[PDB]
């Protein structure tokens, strides 16, 4: 199917308490493989992700090289910001950034991403064209004047067509393993009154891999969106998400609601209703 | 494989 | 500025008595980072908790799973405990098999 790669990210100041500790995580679609962190020495490889394992001293000196050029930067950028925020150097600020390819079954290029925020707030994002940025604010227009000037969508757009894509198609060939295995949600419909005239249905889905799915619940055929009670797909621990969608429902009414999944593992949707 | 950042902000 | 923590509290398998498995408090939609998060087992801290490594959605906001193993019975209470800058004191989320 289709795939991503994406790096997270996070500088946060500490005024008081050394130098900003600098994170990047690596991920293909949910599988986190790589960690990189200014608070260790080299970096951690994910038992879930032993395909990372074969890369060898010249993929593990260059990655370690760019990490520590990106914590100089990073802290150099967190400085900048408090004078682009008129902003004191006693509060504690966190610069994040994202970015990384989408490739489709062939492995070619279907999208690129590289987008920036400062305490929570999108700062700078690269656009999809690879070649404009959308700044926030007037602070973010002066990091795209100087980004414009040093032509660095170029060298971004450079990374995210060749590297970024390059590299997922080996991660995904050397994992294909697990990385190409999509795990369909196992499913089933539970019931609990409310009251003597409602019911909680809860339509269930568990050990899904990857975490992208849909549950719906329609009542008569027709979608139940704005009555259904979603949480958030949740991580397992295992490399698998669960999530669940509910509905309250008149008492006898039941049979008239069916729950509706559609996940990637899946070779067609499944309808699924409470089976008393 | 990592990204290097061509510029601070 | 700020957001606050959502809390899900729940077991990696679905709970049996008697039978080992995994009980999981994940931590989301929150920003700054620094979290405090604590498992309880019939109100009292749960030594050997690991965690994930932090990381955040397309939204800027932070992700964590804390985890630890664990076999459910009957009589046993569990909750997550869950500490952050947005709250005036802890968050705590009881264990319910049905959520």
């Amino acid at each position: 199917g289709s795939h991503s790669m994406r790096y997270f990210d996070t500088a946060m100041s500490r005024p008081g308490r050394g130098e900003p500790r600098f994170i990047s995580v690596g991920y293909v679609d949910d599988t986190q493989f790589v960690r990189f962190d200014s608070d260790a020495a080299s970096p951690r490889e994910e038992p879930r992700a032993p395909w990372i394992e074969q890369e060898g001293p010249e993929y593990w000196d260059r990655n370690t090289q760019i990490f520590k050029t990106n914590t100089q930067t990073d802290r150099e950028s967190l400085r900048i910001l408090l004078r682009y925020y008129n902003q004191s150097e006693a509060g504690s600020h966190t610069l994040q950034s994202m970015y990384g390819c989408d490739v489709g079954p062939d492995g070619r290029l279907l999208r690129g991403h590289n987008q920036y925020a400062y305490d929570g707030k999108d700062y700078i994002a690269l656009n999809e064209d690879l070649r404009s940025w959308t700044a926030a604010d007037t602070a973010a227009q002066i990091t795209q004047r100087k980004w414009e000037a040093a032509r660095v969508a170029e060298q971004d757009r450079a990374y995210l067509e060749g590297t970024c894509v390059e590299w997922l198609r080996r991660y995904l060939e050397n994992g294909k393993d697990t990385l190409e295995r999509a795990d369909p949600p196992k499913t089933h419909v539970t019931h609990h009154p409310i009251s003597d005239h409602e019911a909680t249905l809860r339509c269930w889905a568990l050990g899904f891999y990857p975490a992208e799915i849909t549950l719906t619940w329609q009542r008569d055929g027709e979608d139940q969106t704005q009555d259904t009670e979603l949480v958030e797909t949740r991580p397992a621990g295992d490399r698998t998400f669960q999530k669940w969608a509910a509905v309250v429902v008149p008492s006898g009414e039941e049979q008239r609601y069916t729950c509706h999944v559609q996940h990637e593992g899946l070779p067609k949707p499944l309808t699924l209703r409470w089976e008393p | 494989f990592l990204r290097g950042r061509a510029y601070g902000l | 500025i700020q957001r606050t923590p959502k809390i899900q509290v729940y077991s990696r398998h679905p709970a049996e008595n008697g039978k080992s498995n995994f009980l999981n408090c994940y931590v989301s939609g929150f920003h700054p980072s620094d979290i405090e998060v604590d498992l309880l087992k019939n109100g009292e801290r749960i030594e050997k908790v690991e965690h994930s490594d932090l990381s955040f959605s397309k939204d800027w906001s932070f992700y964590l799973l804390y985890y630890t193993e664990f076999t459910p019975t009957e009589k046993d209470e569990y909750a997550c405990r869950v500490n952050h800058v947005t709250l005036s004191q802890p968050k705590i989320v009881k264990w319910d098999r049905d959520m």
